[PDB]
């Protein structure tokens, strides 16, 4: 059922849960998850976008979760 | 670039 990897689950969880009106911008995302390299986050973003979990809002790099934990 | 982004996400999610 969890056809996602624990890191991507985590990233998604941060994006969905983080109590900011401005979703979780890529820069905020990386500042939180310092270990999660920019490329790896870009890959995660692509994946989670393709899964229809996250989407970009006010800017390309400004993500929110549609309704995915 | 940005348009029906949420709807696209819902569609992607649903179409699985």
């Amino acid at each position: 059922a969890n056809g996602l990897t624990v890191a991507q689950n985590q990233v998604l969880n941060l994006i969905k849960a983080c109590p900011r009106p401005e979703g979780l911008n890529f820069q905020d995302l990386k500042n939180q998850l310092k270990h999660m390299s920019v490329s790896s986050i870009k890959q995660a973003v692509d994946f989670l976008s393709n899964e229809g979990h996250i989407y970009s809002t006010v800017d390309d790099d400004h993500f929110k979760s549609t309704d995915a934990e | 670039r940005i348009q029906r982004n949420k709807a696209a996400a819902l569609l992607r999610l649903a179409a699985r």
